[PDB]
Formats: C-alpha cells, structure tokens, sequence
C-alpha cells in the first residue's frame, strides 16, 4: 500500500512525466555535522500519523543548499498522486509568521484576526505556509485550518510547515530506520533529551530544513522565502506574508520577503515587532498629522525595548534591517486592527496583492474572489485611462470565464462593458 | 489639523552645555576614524592595527610600523594609474601628466608634506596603519566627485512629507558591486577633465546606466543646469592608505518642482547593481562619509536630518 | 489642496554647470 | 484596551459584571462579557 513511482512535473510546465521516487529524491542532501558542506543523502521522508487526525501528513528533511523548485515539484507530485492530475491549483499563497512563544493576545482581537484569515482562506482556496512547530500563531493558524478541513467536500487546502531540523523531539525517530516510513507514530509528550520543540499535529505537510546544528533556530528563513517565490512564479499567484507579534527572526523573514519581491501585511496593534515595523512604515510614508512627531530615536528605543540587542552594533543591524523592510511603500500594507474596522483586513490583503508584481487579469480574478466590486471598477477605470489596451483584451476573456465559473454577475457586467467580445472566450483545457 | 501644525511651526522661530551633570564626564571623542583590519578585495591581506587615540600626527606614537601593500591591478600600470616611483611629481598645485591637468591639492590647511627618503606623500588627516597605494591608482589626493540628486518627498495628494518640523528630502542611492552597501553615485576624476563632467558622467553611467533619450536628456540638462557645490571634505573611505587617500567634492542637484526628477528611469549600470530613491535620516548606513555629505545637503536646504 | 500647495511653495525658498556631461 | 494594563481589567471585570447583573444593564453585560470576561469566574460580595 505504498507508492513506488511518482508523477514529477516537467520544467516546461506542460505535462507530468512518471519517474522513480529514489531517482527524483537523490538530489536532496543531509549534513552529518556542522563541518560538512557537500553532505550525505537524506533518506528521511514519508508520512507521520498524529493522534485524533484522520489523514496522514508527509515529511521531508532537506538541506539549505537544495533547490526550492525541486521541493515545489515534490509537493506537486504528492498532490498529483493523491488527488489526480486535475487538482485545484492555488490562486493565493498566504504565509503566516510571527511569535513562537511571546504571542500573548486578548481573545476578541485573536478572534477578529482568525475570522478574517478563515474567510480569506475559505474564499480564495489559499495555500497557507506557517512554521512546522506546535507553538503560538502557527498552532493557532493550524487550529483555524483544522476547523476549515471539516468542510469544502473532497479537497482540503494544504497547511505546509517549514521548520529548522534539530529542534524536533522526533528527529532521532525519523533518522533511525529505512528510507520509506508510511505509518510512524509521533509522540509529542515523550521526554526527548537534547530538544524540546514538537511539531504541530494539524499541519498537512512538513519541510525540516537542516544545516548541521542542534537547538539553533532561523536556518530555514531564506529557503522559505525562496520557496514562496518559486511557488508564486509557478502557479502565477501572489504571495502575501502576514506579521502578527513576532521576534527578531520575524524581522529577518520580513527582510527576506521584501528582498525577494513578496509583499507584507503588518497588523498594527497585534504585537511588539509589528508596532516597530508599522511605526517605521508610518514614519517613512504615511502623510497623516499624528505621525509627524515620529523620530529615529523613538524607533531605536522601540527596537532596544522589543528585541533587547545588548550591544550597539546589534542594535544598528536590527534598526537597519527594520528600516530596510519598509523602504518600498508598495510592498508593506499596515492594517490597524485596534483603530479601523473589523471587515477591512481582506481589503488590506487585496491592496498588497494589487501593489505586487503580477498580471492585471490575475489580480482582477483575485479581486473577484474577495467580492470587492469597487476595487475592480477603480482598477478597470485606471487601466482604461493609462492605455495598455492589448493586455486588457488579452486577459478580459479568462477573467470573464473565471467570473462565470465562480458566480459573480456584477463582475460579468463589469467585464463585458469594457470591450469584451462574448464569442472569444476560451476553455482552460484542451479537448 | 495639518494647517494648524504648519502655522505652529511657522511661528516658532550665551551657549551653555549642561550634559556633564547627567553623565559625569564630557564627550571626550572627536570621532577619529580607524579603517577595518581586512583590506577589501586584497585576498585577506591585513593592516597593522592602531587605536583611535593614536591616529593624529601631533601625537608621537613610537610603535607605528605600517605594512606596504600595492594591489596587482594598480601594479599592472593602466592609463588612470600614476607611476610606481613618485619622484619629480609636484603636489598641492595643478600638475600636468601627459598634457592632462590633475588637481593634486588637498583641502587640509597645513598641506601635504613630502617624505625625504622615498618621495611618497604623507596623509595629513592621520594614520591608517598601511603604506603603499593599495587599490587607489594615484599618489596622494584622489579627487572624487559625488552627485546628490534630490527632490522633496511627496505624498500622492501632492503635499510634501514633514518630519520633526522640517521638510523631508529624498536622494538617488546606488548599491555598490564590491561590498553590497548603498552609497551616493560618484567617482574618481579622469585625466584632462573637471569635476562637473565627472559628476554628471558617473550619474548617467551608474544610476541611469546610460551608454555602458534626446529631449528628456535635455530635461536632464535642465536638471543639471542648477547645481551647488556644498562641501569639499576628506573621506572616511576603508580603501585609504598613508600614501593615497580619497577627498570628495559634493555637487547637489535639487529639483524644487519635481518635474525633472520624475522623468528618470532608474536602472543600475556600470559598478552599480540597483538604484532607488531613499529617505534621508540619521540612522542611515552608507559607504565612506556619505552621511556627512547628506548632512551638508540637508543643512544647506534646511531639510530634516 | 490649494492652501496646502500655496503654503508648500511659501516654505520652499558655488554655481556649477554640469550640462556638458 | 489600547494602553495594556490587562491584569487590573481582568481583576475588576467580574465585579463590574456582577454589578451590571444586579442593577439591570443588559448593554453593559454584553460590553463587559466581550472584553475577555470568563462567565464562570464571578464572585459574590459576602461570605457564606
Ligand atoms: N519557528 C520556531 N518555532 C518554535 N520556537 C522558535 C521558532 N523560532 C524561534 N523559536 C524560539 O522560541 C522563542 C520565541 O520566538 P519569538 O521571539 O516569539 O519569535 P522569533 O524568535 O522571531 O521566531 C519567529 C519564527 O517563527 C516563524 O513564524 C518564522 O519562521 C520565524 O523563523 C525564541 O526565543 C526562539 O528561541
Ligand atoms: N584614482 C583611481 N583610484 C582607484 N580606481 C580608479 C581611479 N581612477 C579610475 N578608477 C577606476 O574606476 C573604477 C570604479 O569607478 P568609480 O565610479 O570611479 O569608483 P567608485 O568607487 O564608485 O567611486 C569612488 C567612491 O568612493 C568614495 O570615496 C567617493 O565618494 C566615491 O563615491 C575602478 O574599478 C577603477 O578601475
Ligand atoms: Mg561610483
Ligand atoms: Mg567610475
Ligand atoms: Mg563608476
């Protein structure tokens, strides 16, 4: 009852070729020690069975030097095997990052962020990428998708957890054994000696990135950002990072996100690091009257009280990284939960999507998913004034097709009014 | 609320320093510069380390033993490099090498002193723990020109952004190829040319990538028609040695209306990877003494810093 | 917007010519 | 809520809710219950 061959998608993106599992998986490396650079074969991949969960979750321990596209094909190969060739492609990648332990928040605020995230996830069929550990905002997001999983008929959206290997109590268990492990018991309550951080039982996949160390965090940040960028280019979907509370590595995650072109949405009033990022963005870009008293000194005081760098050089690097995140005003969208309305978080997510680099038609399709007719109308009017008639005519047909499939009559009237010939609509597949 | 705040700062405008009562000492630091130990792009060659309280030439410092190192690129003798034997060359006046004029005058009040043993010049701005030319091609003063193209940082509504009661500026910054830290565009003065052409040429080459648009270029010429030399200072450049040091002339091109600045299509070229518009504040980490240069341009324009 | 623009121009106010480059 | 001080609000929310129940203020019970007031931690004024 175990797979022997897998359908790995070709680099051309036109079809899937069938190849042996050991042949595809040979390209993934492991480090026996910190000193090692070239490495040895990994052999730690399979599925984990968690208590009170019906479905099993695949896991792969891979190295920092491994290609993130290869990992993307690997994820595509599992989904293609399990759900068939015509599985539901993602139109949104939702990355949830933040505090692992320091995440303390009031229940109403938590309920509001959870409610907005649940609605966005259920309307857009988004792939949510969080941490692989059983703590904080990642565990909370896991609980949200746990409740989400008891609906939507057959298909369940994946909850990918990317975590640094070396902190996992069941690390010895996935090392010991032969390369295939289909049913393996995971014991989160077992007292394992040199490690204390368990995996979240509600995550549907796991990528444990290893570089050779024990009890060291943050080694998977660059690969996670690169993997999101690779997924975003492959599925033509915008990637939106969300920053709720967070520590120093969340700042580094945001720095990686803004360097790789991925937009971020910082929820102001939800935490310390979020307040620092929101404060920096509001100081550099916001034209409102109440932000004119913002200074570098108060920002430096906020960084010192939040991150506790101990030394001036560390404080300078943290301050520089925080200022480097909010350099480009398009890539950061700040949602003020404690000031603005309850139902404007999806508008902030949509603003980040529209400010990102992507085609206009896909963004209109994304706007159609969130049911924001006014945003699409304003975008269409702005697009109409700025010329670019060839790209609008090239994407209007598929946007109209998407509008027909997803039951949006107001959107069909909109798209049909902007010179869309009714008889030039085309099907997605080939007959 | 914005108009009330603007009028409030429009109506508000024996020096004594009482900070000694809080700390319990003085400042006691002139901010003396000591370059990092590993010389850039030299394959791990390290200088002879000296403390920041031993750099000035008035102070004796008997244990000073610098290392003489010259880079292979400089030692291969290109067109922009001076000869390895510095004899018969006259400093502090404009000197003609191969019929081309070179400045050779330092902004230091004492001037450049000539060593009797080897004929090499000695840096008047202090010790750097390293003799020889290093990565710099010319003996003594390497005159550099920096181009600070500025515009007021404006919101979509057209209002100028205001922080700490002063209007906020914005400048074009390039990412350097060698050490990947952001900096002001600029470069060394070529033979037979002046600071105006050099400053402009480096701005088109680095920030715009021109060469290696007719009327818009003419617009750029309009941009280039109003420039003020704001400072001529000594650089705290990590490639500096005891026999070759960088001194910069800063040229500020300010766009009051913002029309000329809006026509620039920023695209990194030559020795620059990426170029972008960047807000001026005191926590900026830029290459050499570009923070001092940005301080001088905001000081001259009464902008935020 | 007119008053904001008017106050903005009411607050804004070694000659070298680099057009040869 | 914006200014932190979560311990004092949680310490006084129960008696405030108790006072709201005694003095017939339903809008106030909805308010106090929405701000993280556990229903089962309400305490009587006297000792039994
Ligand atoms: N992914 C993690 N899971 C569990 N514990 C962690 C993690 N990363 C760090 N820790 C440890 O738990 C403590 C709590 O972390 P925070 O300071 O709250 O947040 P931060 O250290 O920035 O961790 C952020 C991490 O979480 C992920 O969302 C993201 O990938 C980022 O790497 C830290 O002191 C750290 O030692
Ligand atoms: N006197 C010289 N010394 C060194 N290199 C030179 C010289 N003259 C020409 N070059 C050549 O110019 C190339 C780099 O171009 P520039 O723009 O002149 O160099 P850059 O480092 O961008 O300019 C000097 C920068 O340092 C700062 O002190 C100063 O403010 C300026 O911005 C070098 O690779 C080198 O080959
Ligand atoms: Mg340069
Ligand atoms: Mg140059
Ligand atoms: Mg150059």
């Amino acid at each position: 009852v175990a797979a022997k061959t897998l359908l790995i998608e070709n680099e051309d993106g036109k079809g899937s070729t069938r190849m042996e599992v050991q042949d595809f998986m040979k390209r993934f490396h492991m480090h026996a020690s910190e000193d090692d650079k070239t490495g040895s074969p990994s052999t730690a991949w399979g599925t984990l069975r968690f208590p009170t969960k019906e479905a099993t979750a695949p896991y792969l321990r891979l190295s920092v030097n491994d290609d993130p596209e290869d990992a993307l094909l690997f994820v595509k190969a599992m989904l293609a095997q399990k759900y068939g060739e015509t599985y539901d492609r993602p139109s949104l990648i939702l990355s949830v990052t933040g505090g692992a332990r320091n995440f303390t928040l009031p229940p109403r605020l938590e309920t509001a962020i959870a409610k907005g995230l649940r609605l966005a996830a259920q309307r857009t069929n988004a792939w949510v990428v969080t941490g692989g550990t059983n703590t904080g905002v990642m565990k909370l997001t896991g609980q949200i998708m746990e409740a989400l999983s008891k609906t939507q008929s057959h298909f369940i959206p994946p909850t990918i957890g990317i975590a640094t290997y070396g902190v996992i109590i069941g690390g010895d268990d996935m090392t010991r054994g032969e390369p295939p492990k289909i049913g393996l018991e995971y014991e989160m309550h077992k007292k394992d000696p040199p490690k204390t951080t368990p995996l979240d039982d509600n995550h549907n996949l796991f990528l444990l990135v290893d570089d050779g160390s024990t009890n060291k965090f943050g080694k998977e940040i660059k690969f996670r950002a690169a993997f999101e960028n690779a997924a975003g280019q492959a599925f033509a979907a915008p990637v939106v990072t969300i920053v709720v509370q967070g520590g120093p590595g969340t700042l580094g995650t945001a720095l990686q996100a803004v360097r790789q072109g991925t937009p971020i949405v910082v929820v102001d009033g939800s935490g310390l690091a979020a307040d620092v990022l929101a404060y920096a963005y509001n100081f550099m870009h916001n034209p409102l009257t109440r932000f004119k008293s913002y200074t570098i000194d108060d920002l430096r005081q906020k960084v010192a009280q939040t991150f506790n760098p101990k030394s001036s050089q560390q404080l300078t690097n943290l301050l520089d990284s925080a200022l480097e995140c909010v350099q480009d005003p398009n890539l950061v969208v700040v949602y003020s939960l404690q000031e603005s309305g309850i139902d404007e978080f999806d508008d902030c997510i949509l603003k980040a999507i529209f400010s990102s680099q992507g085609k206009l038609g896909n963004k209109l399709k994304q706007a159609m998913y969130f049911d924001q007719l006014d945003v699409a109308k304003r975008a269409l009017s702005e697009a109409s004034k700025n010329g670019q008639h060839n790209e609008i005519a090239a994407c209007i047909n598929d946007n109209l097709m998407a509008a027909m499939m997803h039951n949006k009559p107001h959107f069909v009237e909109l798209y049909l009014g902007f010179d869309a010939k009714i008889y030039e609509l085309k099907p997605s597949e080939e007959v | 609320i914005s108009f009330r705040f603007s009028l409030d700062q429009q109506a508000t405008k024996n020096r004594l320093n009482s900070a000694v009562a809080v700390h319990g000492h003085t400042a006691e630091a002139a901010e003396w510069y000591v370059p990092p130990e590993e010389y850039p792009k030299s394959g791990g060659v390290k200088r002879y380390l000296i403390d920041a309280s031993m750099v000035p030439l008035s102070i004796m410092c008997p244990s000073y033993d610098p290392v003489e190192y010259t880079h292979p690129s400089v030692a291969a003798q290109p067109v922009w490099a001076d000869p390895a034997d510095p004899r018969k060359i006259k400093f502090n006046v404009k000197d003609e090498v191969n019929g081309k004029v070179v400045d050779r005058t330092s902004c230091h009040p004492s001037g450049i002193s000539i060593d009797s043993n080897t004929g090499r010049p000695i840096n008047p701005w202090g010790r750097t723990g390293m003799t020889g030319r290093g990565l710099l091609g010319k003996w003594g003063v390497n005159q550099a020109a920096d181009t600070v193209v500025t515009r007021w940082k404006r919101s979509p509504d057209g209002s100028i952004l205001e922080r700490d009661g002063k209007k906020v500026l914005e400048f074009v910054a390039i990412q350097r190829q060698d050490n990947k830290m952001w900096a002001i565009p600029g470069g060394f003065v070529d033979n037979g040319e002046d600071v105006a052409l050099t400053s402009g040429r480096e701005f088109m080459e680095e920030a715009l990538g021109m060469g290696t648009s007719a009327e818009s270029k003419d617009s750029l010429a309009a941009l280039f028609s109003s420039g003020t030399i704001v400072a001529r200072i000594y650089c705290e450049d990590p490639r500096n040695t005891d026999n070759a040091w960088v001194e910069t002339t800063c040229v500020n091109f300010h766009d009051e209306s913002g029309r000329h600045a809006a026509r620039l299509k920023l695209q990194g070229g030559d020795d620059a990877e990426h170029a972008r518009w960047m807000m001026v504040h005191g926590g900026l980490n830029l290459f050499a003494s570009h923070r001092t240069l940005l301080q001088h341009v905001t000081s001259a324009l009464n902008a935020y810093f």
